[PDB]
């Protein structure tokens, strides 16, 4: 197949190892999470359009709507562990550990 | 009194009426003493890129008439 | 084609007035300052109000980028299921913007 | 090499993604991100995409972006080996794998990939007196009726749960 | 599997309207209303069997009956034409509504010569 | 006013659509006959460049049916300068 | 579970979407119509096991359209054939691939 | 099973509540002339 | 938090479940579980203390990773089928994506991090929305992919899974995290079951799904979050002692209780397509989570742990909660063994 | 051949902007019933050209700055974002002719305010960043505004196309069916180019304190390009003048005209009133504004229906 | 219920604004008579082509030319 998927390809694979290895902060895991979904943006976008699918050309919209809504949930989520510690670090959230 | 604002809003009117004024002497000069073509769908494309395979002469506004068909 | 030669040359237009702006007083050898806000070295406080502000803007934002294909979708031969389902994308905007409205969410920043 | 635009944009977007994939600052992913999802939507607009990609640049960058960033400045006061490293070993496979794909024009990773230019897989024909994606995104409204029900209630309800959880009681 | 058959470049040979896009349009509907069996009997062909090859034929009828067209819209309203689609060619996006005056001309003189 | 305006606008769109659709049976039979000679030229090309080559067979189908497939970008400018590949594939995207 | 609320109620909720030679606005074709017709036509009513094994070609034509592996691969063969023979010497390319063809409409 | 590694680890609350772990200052100088201490809330 | 509001966000979830379960398009399966996800994640968030603010970013972090696993899948199955109907994937790449994101989204192992201690982090009844709900709808996804399932993938994560779980049971003094561990035992048992009789995995799903709630409600009914102040309630109310006893001699599958009956079928199936080794091996691992589960009734059902003082003043007065369904749910969770052909319906 | 169209496209939006400057402090003197400057020059005709070389030989003021990057990065935004919002303007043939210009624009406008926000970071001192981020919550908040509006008025339009604005306007001006629409929609582009009485920066720290006098003055000029951008798209929105296809000198005299009467109206509402507060404005915008913004939009998407006057689609 | 209108037009006139313009967009076009010639606009404008169909021997309503009687009229268009 083409070579714009294999970069896209790459960048989600990039991204994903991004999040799935936090160094300290929790915004910088957002940060990859959200690319990641700009990464499954291009590649959809691309296919759909390369296909001439008319009606599967709504379907970024609503992907990008609603991974914008879980980020602003994430957000919220980061504000509120903030306020609690006074930092976003990850290392504050090991209460639970027992 | 208040007519000496005058020069600094034409200074500004002949900087606004530059622009437009250039633009479309320069689309009239560039395109054959026409407007230049609009093409906003596939559709306007395709009979731009026919009459420049049609013009002869590699540029799509040298438009023949009558005089080339039998 | 011509569209990114006039975004280069904007780049390159900007990048040079500010290249001139700042490396010109710099070949002045004008003095050395030493120089040793209001608040000294107090923390940001965390204002809840800001960011809910903020993710109010992105929700509406996004309801927005709902709304933006209207022009588009009101040439379509449906045009009662159209005219539905806009009236009721728009009615609820309205109905989130009540209940931020009810709840004391637009509060000491109106 | 001008008709590799789209492929020297994909380049560039994977370079931007390793950039701030590393983690130097959140403020600095933030700003390769911007500049990633810029270039992105170039991709797009270089593949017929205007409306998507003029999405991406409303919607992602100067109404999302923006509030990424707006929180990273109420955190994270203002003033690594590991960041250099993985920019640096992330840029070295990304070059590698160029040199693969344009040296042998094939590649197989976990799928198989061509290595020419991807001006190949367009059509030939035109769309007639409208275009294609707008008609695609303007059947929101007449067909998805229940994609815009379902969506709307979803952002409802977001609201109603972002209202509720930040209130701390 | 299979080759592809593709017809000799004997086959593809024909004479063209050698006429750009704004002669063709001032003319469009004149062209449309008069030449209209050849034309949707290509048509027919090309949505029924799907394959070019098999219509090559009645694209060579559709570019006779066009080129006779022309050829008769030369002969008696030569000048008239010439000054419409010459109107319709200066606009940007060639406008039908820039130019009734010659319209009107144009389709009086083909309606009293022709 | 607006009203007006746009009755009188729908009506002039339909006029040019109809025009429109009373030229193009033209343009699809040239079109037709243009990449029916694009084919055949590429095809000729082959068969001279790809002879050296042992179990190679000029013209072969790569779908196992017979019906007419479109051909893709590629399979037409593909043996031709990058010119004329940037004038017809990123051609109209670019324009202005 | 698979609850077919759908075709229980007689309504259409994600049907128009969920294969892309369905009805399209503006009747606008996609790039592999016929083939996707010809292999739901094939799979229609035998059940996933019969249809994987029956009627295979039809679905790769399919993803022959879909993809184009094999065209491509095609291409890149007699492009580096004709850069072979165009460096060592003995081909030389005609004028219609060189730009002085006159393109005919 | 207590273990070595397990040795630090508390209990949670009875009723599972964590402890939660002031305001602005300002000080407008006199860049009439007035300087003022402002202890603000938002 | 108010009635209305937990009433729209409690339909919201049941919305999102339906949303996934009825449709035949895998966006709106996407947007079925977002919807859920967004919907439930204040449901969590209740109490308002940092315990359940931890507990909900670890969810979302692990939910959101899940999900973009998922639109990875399906996006690879358009790509290699152009079409989005919920069936059987064309991809191996897309069917390991999706099992593994389903399974991140169940909690099985080793994805199985997060089940602790987000239910150690909320309370007891969002605990039980979680364990009970959460868990319709990636096994009815499941459900919908089974001819592109992977053998191998699903039965090394249903063995692990078992393992794991039962090793995780053996150490925990609290009951939330006793009742996760147990939750990862059973899906291992349940996609175990999955590729050779779907029917058996729904039965062993409804079976766990009422024993879930009814150990659940009882332990809401005393107010009982860890070990000894569960013992405390020979003191208080016996009859709640006797029928945590015997919802958890079901729980450990001893016959004639009803929970005997979902690996017995289990069994049943896999010994027909010539599996002997792992059914062996999954009884024998089952026995610690009755282990466990014996632990539990020793301290409180068939032994009198020492009480404190105020017990009287407990005792003066009378219970006011409203135990929803708790006699339907302790009977059906116990005495359904006769009723065992009933899993006709199910087919 | 284009690059002498991009010139004489953006060398005088400069000369614009710098004779805005000496039209403003004249027009606001002649309005507080006193002078301008006339004593630089004849009538005050060289005054920018002496405050433009004093200011780049100013001493720069060399901050500690968290980030030289984004210090640097923050005016090239506002520069390259104040130029490029001009490429789609049709006066009346646009440069760039593009399909969804007006779409475009408001990406431009939204994308605008990182400028803010990097300017607002990379200053070390806390009080520049908190006034930086109440900057960039108004602009934003106002977006939200330009975006209903737009979308709203564009339903008479039928197209995003920019060009074809002049067309619809070809019979009466669009502020008589978009009166409400357009007080409104003057009222947010006062609001979203930080201008009186929204200019809260200027009332009691801006965001670009430590920025030294040279960027300071790109700030400033980026800033009054953008106001002119703004009067001109707000003229070809609703005052839409006569084209002659023959005569394009007649559109481009009649909208420069327009123009610059709606900035010198923009140089008359920055002194009459007194500044707003800022829960005052977040209250004109959130309470005021979006719930008539609302039911206008649901009202003009339900109108051209009821009226059998939907615009063609091309 | 009358009182009520008048004082909240006097306290917040710009909500019964709102709501007033929003219950004018929601009731007329159920209500004007001018949402027909609407849909019979959408739906006459030539988009894609009109093929023509294969003459088996009954179809007296279909024309055999564009200028024949028989066919959809658009006089009404014209005139309205
Ligand atoms: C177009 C927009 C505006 C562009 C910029 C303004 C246009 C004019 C640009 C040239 C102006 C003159 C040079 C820069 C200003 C120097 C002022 C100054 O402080 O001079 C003393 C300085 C230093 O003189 P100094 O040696 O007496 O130092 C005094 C300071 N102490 C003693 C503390 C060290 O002069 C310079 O730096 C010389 C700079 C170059 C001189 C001109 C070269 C040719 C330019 C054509
Ligand atoms: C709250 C929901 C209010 C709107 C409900 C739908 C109104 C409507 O126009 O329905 C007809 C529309 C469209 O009907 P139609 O007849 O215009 O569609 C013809 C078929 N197509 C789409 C190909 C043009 O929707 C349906 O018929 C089915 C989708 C909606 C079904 C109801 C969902 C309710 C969800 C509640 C939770
Ligand atoms: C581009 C063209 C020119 C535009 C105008 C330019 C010149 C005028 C400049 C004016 C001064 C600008 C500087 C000040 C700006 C800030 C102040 C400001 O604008 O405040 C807005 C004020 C703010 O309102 P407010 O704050 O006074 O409201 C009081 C609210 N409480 C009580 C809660 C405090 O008004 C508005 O927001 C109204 C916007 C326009 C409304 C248009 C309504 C149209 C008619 C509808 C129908 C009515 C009849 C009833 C229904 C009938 C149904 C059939
Ligand atoms: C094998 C699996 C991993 C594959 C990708 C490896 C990329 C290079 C990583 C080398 C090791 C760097 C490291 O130690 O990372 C740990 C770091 C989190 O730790 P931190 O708190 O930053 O510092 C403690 C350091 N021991 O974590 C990080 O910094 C994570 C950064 C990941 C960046 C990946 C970039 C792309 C890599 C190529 C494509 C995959
Ligand atoms: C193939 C299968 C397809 C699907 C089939 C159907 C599946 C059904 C799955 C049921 C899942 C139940 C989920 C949990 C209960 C949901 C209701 C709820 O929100 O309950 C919690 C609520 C919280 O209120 P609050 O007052 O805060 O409680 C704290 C204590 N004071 O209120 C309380 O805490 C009140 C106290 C009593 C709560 C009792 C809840 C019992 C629910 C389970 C019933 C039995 C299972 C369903 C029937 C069998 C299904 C197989
Ligand atoms: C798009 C249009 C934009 C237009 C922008 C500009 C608008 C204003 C135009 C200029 C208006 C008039 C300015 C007059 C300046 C003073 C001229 C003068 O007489 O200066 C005299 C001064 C001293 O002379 P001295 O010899 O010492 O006198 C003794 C003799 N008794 O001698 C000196 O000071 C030295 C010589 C100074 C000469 C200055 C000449 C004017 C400079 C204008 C700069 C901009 C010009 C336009 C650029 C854009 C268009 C090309
Ligand atoms: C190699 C040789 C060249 C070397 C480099 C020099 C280049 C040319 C520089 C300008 C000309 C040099 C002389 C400058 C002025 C000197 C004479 C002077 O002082 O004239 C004073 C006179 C006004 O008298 P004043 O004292 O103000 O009295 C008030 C009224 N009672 O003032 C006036 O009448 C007006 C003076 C105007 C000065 C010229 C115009 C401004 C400068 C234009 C060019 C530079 C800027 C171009 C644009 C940049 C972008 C804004
Ligand atoms: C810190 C970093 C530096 C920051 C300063 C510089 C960057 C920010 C400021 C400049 C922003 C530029 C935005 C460019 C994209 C805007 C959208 C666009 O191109 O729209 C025009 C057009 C679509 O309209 P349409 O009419 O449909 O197309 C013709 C159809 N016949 O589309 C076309 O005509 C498409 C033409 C081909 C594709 C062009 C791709 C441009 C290059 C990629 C993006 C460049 C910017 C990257 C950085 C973003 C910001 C960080
Ligand atoms: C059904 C029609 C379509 C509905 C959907 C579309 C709606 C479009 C407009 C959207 C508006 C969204 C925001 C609405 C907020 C209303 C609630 C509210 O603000 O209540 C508080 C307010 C009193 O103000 P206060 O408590 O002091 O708040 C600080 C500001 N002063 O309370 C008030 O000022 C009283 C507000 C309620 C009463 C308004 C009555 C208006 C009647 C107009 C005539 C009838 C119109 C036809 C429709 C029926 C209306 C009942
Ligand atoms: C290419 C560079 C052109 C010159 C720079 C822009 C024009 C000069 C603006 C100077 C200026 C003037 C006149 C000015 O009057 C003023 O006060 C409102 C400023 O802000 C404090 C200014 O910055």
């Amino acid at each position: 197949m083409s070579l714009v998927y294999m970069n896209i390809m790459m960048a989600f694979t990039v991204s994903l190892t991004g999040l799935l290895m936090y160094r300290s902060h929790l915004m910088s895991s957002l940060l990859c999470l959200e690319g990641m979904m700009l990464s499954l943006f291009i590649l959809a976008t691309l296919m759909i359009l390369n296909s001439h699918f008319t009606l599967a050309s709504m379907m970024p919209i609503i992907l990008l709507v609603f991974a914008a809504c879980e980020a602003a949930l994430g957000l919220s989520l980061l504000v509120m562990v903030s306020n609690t510690y006074g930092t976003d670090y990850v290392q504050n959230l090991n209460l639970l550990q027992c | 009194m208040w007519f000496e604002v005058l020069p600094g809003i034409a200074v500004m009117g002949v900087c606004l009426f530059i622009p437009g004024m250039a633009t479309a002497r320069i689309h009239r000069f560039s395109n054959g003493g026409r407007e230049k073509r609009v093409a906003h769908y596939s559709y306007q494309w395709y009979l731009m890129e026919r009459d420049r395979r049609v013009s002869g002469v590699n540029r799509y506004y040298v438009s023949k008439g009558l005089e080339n068909i039998d | 084609m011509n569209l990114m030669i006039t975004l280069l040359t904007n780049f390159t237009l900007a990048t040079l007035l500010v290249t001139i702006a700042f490396w010109l007083p710099q070949l002045n050898v004008y003095s050395e300052k030493t120089s040793p806000d209001p608040m000294g070295s107090a923390r940001l406080p965390f204002s809840m109000k800001f960011f809910l502000v903020a993710i109010t803007f992105l929700l509406f934002d996004l309801e927005i980028a709902l709304l933006l294909p209207l022009p588009w979708a009101s040439q379509t031969t449906n045009l009662n299921t159209m005219l539905t389902m806009a009236l009721l994308l728009i009615f609820l905007l309205a109905v989130s913007l009540a209940y931020e409205w009810t709840q004391k969410g637009l509060e000491w920043t109106e | 090499m001008m008709t590799y635009i789209v492929f020297i944009l994909s380049i560039i977007f994977v370079m931007g993604f390793v950039g701030f994939s590393s983690k130097p600052s959140p403020i600095y992913g933030g700003l390769g991100l911007i500049v990633s999802g810029g270039v992105g939507c170039g991709i797009v607009l270089n593949f017929g995409g205007s409306f998507l990609g003029l999405m991406v640049f409303l919607i992602y960058l100067g109404g999302m972006m923006v509030v990424f960033g707006y929180t990273t400045a109420m955190a994270t006061e203002q003033y690594n080996k590991v960041v250099l490293g993985t920019f640096i070993t992330g840029l070295l496979m990304e070059f590698l794998m160029v040199y693969y794909v344009l040296k042998d024009k094939e590649v197989e990773i976990v799928f198989k990939f061509n290595g020419m230019g991807d001006w190949v897989i367009y059509d030939t024909g035109d769309s007639g007196f409208f275009s294609e994606e707008a008609m695609g995104i303007a059947a929101l409204y007449s067909y998805g009726t229940w994609l815009v029900i379902v969506t709307g209630w979803s952002l409802l309800i977001g609201v109603v749960v972002i209202m509720e959880i930040t209130r701390g009681n | 599997p299979g080759i592809v058959e593709l017809p000799s470049l004997e086959d593809l040979k024909v004479q063209e309207v050698k006429v750009s896009s704004s002669v063709l349009k001032a003319a469009a509907h004149h062209y449309g209303a008069q030449c209209d069996k050849p034309n949707k009997e290509f048509m027919l062909c090309r949505w029924e069997e799907k394959d070019p090859r098999r219509c090559l034929e009645e694209g060579k009828l559709v570019n006779q009956c066009a080129l006779e067209f022309f050829r008769q819209i030369k002969r008696h309203c030569a000048e008239p034409f010439t000054e419409y689609w010459t109107c319709i060619d200066y606009s940007g996006l060639q406008l039908f509504r820039r130019c009734r005056k010659e319209q009107a001309q144009f389709d009086k003189c083909v309606l009293d010569k022709l | 006013s607006m009203m007006r305006w746009n009755r009188e606008r729908r009506r002039l769109q339909i006029e040019d659509f109809e025009a429109r659709i009373a030229l193009m049976p033209l343009l699809q039979a040239e079109k037709d006959r243009r990449v029916l000679q694009m084919l055949r030229e590429n095809l000729e090309e082959e068969a001279t460049i790809m002879k050296d080559v042992p179990g190679w067979k000029v013209g072969e189908s790569v779908f196992h049916t017979t019906r007419w497939v479109t051909p893709m970008m590629g399979e037409l400018y593909g043996l031709r300068t990058g010119e004329e590949i940037l004038s017809s594939t990123y051609g109209f995207i670019w324009y202005t | 579970p698979f609850f077919d609320v759908q075709k229980k109620l007689g309504v259409d909720l994600d049907h128009w979407m969920t294969i892309q030679s369905a009805e399209q606005p503006h009747r606008i074709p996609a790039r592999c119509h016929a083939f996707e017709k010809e292999w739901i036509e094939c799979a229609h009513g035998i059940g996933s096991i019969r249809a994987e094994k029956e009627c295979k070609i039809e679905f790769e034509d399919f993803r022959e359209c879909l993809l184009r592996q094999k065209t491509m691969k095609r291409l890149n063969a007699i492009k580096r054939q004709r850069d072979k023979l165009i460096k060592e010497g003995k081909y030389t390319p005609p004028p219609h691939h060189s730009g002085q063809e006159d393109l005919r409409p | 099973y207590p273990t070595k590694e397990t040795a630090h680890w508390k209990p949670p609350p009875w009723n599972d509540v964590d402890p939660p772990k002031s305001n602005l200052t300002l000080n407008f100088g006199p860049q009439g002339v007035l300087r003022l201490v402002m202890e603000l809330s938002g | 938090m108010n009635p209305i509001i937990l009433i729209i966000i409690l339909m919201t979830v049941m919305l999102g479940t339906i949303i996934v379960m009825i449709s035949t398009h895998w966006l709106l399966i996407w947007i079925g579980f977002e919807m859920n996800m967004l919907a439930i994640i204040p449901i969590m968030m209740k109490k308002h203390n940092p315990r359940a603010t931890e507990a909900s970013t670890k969810y979302f972090l692990t939910q959101s990773t899940a999900s973009m696993l998922l639109m990875m899948a399906i996006i690879i199955n358009l790509m290699f089928s152009g079409q989005w109907t919920v069936m059987k994937l064309f991809n191996p790449m897309a069917s390991m994506l999706m099992t593994m994101a389903l399974a991140m989204k169940l909690g099985m192992a080793p994805f199985h991090f997060w089940v602790p201690e987000v239910t150690q982090g909320i309370p007891l009844s969002s605990g039980l929305i979680l364990l009970t709900w959460q868990k319709l709808a990636p096994m009815s996804v499941l459900y919908q992919i089974l001819p592109s399932i992977n053998l191998d993938l699903i039965l090394t994560l249903s063995i692990l899974s078992i393992t794991i779980g039962g090793w995780g049971g053996l150490n925990q003094t609290q009951l939330r995290k006793i009742m996760a561990y147990s939750s990862i035992a059973h899906m291992g048992w349940m996609t175990a079951v999955l590729l050779y009789n779907p029917t058996m995995t729904l039965l062993n799903l409804i079976i766990y799904i009422i024993m879930t709630s009814t150990m659940f409600t009882l332990f809401m009914a005393n107010s009982t979050t860890t070990t000894l102040s569960l013992s405390h309630t020979w003191n208080k109310a016996p009859i709640m002692t006797i029928l945590v006893l015997i919802t958890l001699l079901s729980m450990g599958g001893l016959p004639p209780l009803s929970g005997f009956m979902p690996k017995w079928m289990i069994i049943q199936e896999m010994t027909k397509n010539d599996s002997i080794i792992l059914p062996t091996l999954m009884a024998i691992t089952a026995l610690l989570n009755l282990y466990f589960y014996m632990r539990l009734t020793y301290s409180t059902a068939l032994t009198m742990f020492p009480s404190t003082n105020n017990m009287k003043m407990k005792w003066q007065f009378p219970t006011t909660k409203r135990m929803t369904l708790l006699p339907t749910m302790t009977v059906l969770s116990t005495m359904l063994l006769p009723l065992t052909p009933i899993l006709s319906i199910l087919e | 051949m284009f690059m002498i169209n991009v010139l004489t496209l953006i060398i005088p939006i400069l000369l614009a902007v710098a004779f805005l400057t000496l039209v403003e402090r004249k027009v606001l003197g002649y309005m507080q019933f006193r002078k301008g400057p006339n004593v630089v020059g004849p009538y005050g005709l060289l005054q920018p050209i002496a405050d433009a070389i004093k200011l780049f030989i100013k001493e720069p003021l060399r901050p500690a700055t968290s980030s030289i990057s984004m210090f640097i990065l923050a005016p090239i935004l506002a520069l390259t974002l104040a130029l490029t919002m001009w490429i789609p303007l049709p006066m009346p043939y646009p440069l760039i002719n593009m399909n969804l210009g007006v779409l475009f624009m408001l990406a431009m406008s939204s994308l605008a305010v990182y400028s803010i926000l990097w300017s607002g970071w990379a200053s070390n001192s806390k009080y520049a960043l908190i006034g930086a981020l109440r900057a960039v919550a108004q602009t934003i908040s106002y977006e939200v505004t330009l975006a209903i509006i737009l979308l709203s008025v564009l339903l008479m339009n039928g197209s995003f196309t920019l060009s074809t604005l002049i067309i619809t306007q070809e019979q009466v001006w669009l502020i008589f069916p978009a009166w409400p629409l357009a007080m409104m929609w003057f009222i947010s582009t006062l609001a979203e180019t930080n201008r009186a009485p929204f200019d809260l920066t200027e009332g009691e720290s801006g965001f670009n304190v430590e920025y030294a006098a040279g960027p300071f003055a790109l700030f400033f000029m980026a800033e009054y390009a953008n106001i002119i951008m703004m009067n001109i798209f707000t003229t070809t929105l609703f005052l839409g003048a006569f084209h002659n296809p023959y005569m394009p000198e007649l559109y481009t005299i009649n909208f420069t005209i327009k123009s610059l009467l709606l900035s010198i109206t923009f140089l008359w509402i920055r002194a009459s009133y007194p500044r707003f507060r800022y829960d005052q404005l977040m209250h004109l915008l959130w309470k005021n504004f979006l719930p008539l913004t609302l039911a206008l939009c649901m009202w003009h998407v339900s109108l051209p229906i009821l009226l059998s006057s939907i615009p063609p689609q091309t | 219920v009358a009182a009520f209108l008048k004082n909240v037009w006097a306290k917040e006139p710009v909500l019964v604004a709102s709501f007033a313009i929003a219950g004018l967009a929601v009731i007329l076009p159920t209500l004007s008579p001018y949402t027909k010639y609407s849909l019979m606009i959408n739906r006459a404008t030539p988009y894609n082509y009109p093929v023509p169909l294969r003459d088996d021997g009954n179809m007296p309503d279909v024309p055999s030319h564009p200028q024949d009687p028989q066919g959809p009229s658009l006089e009404w268009l014209k005139r309205l």
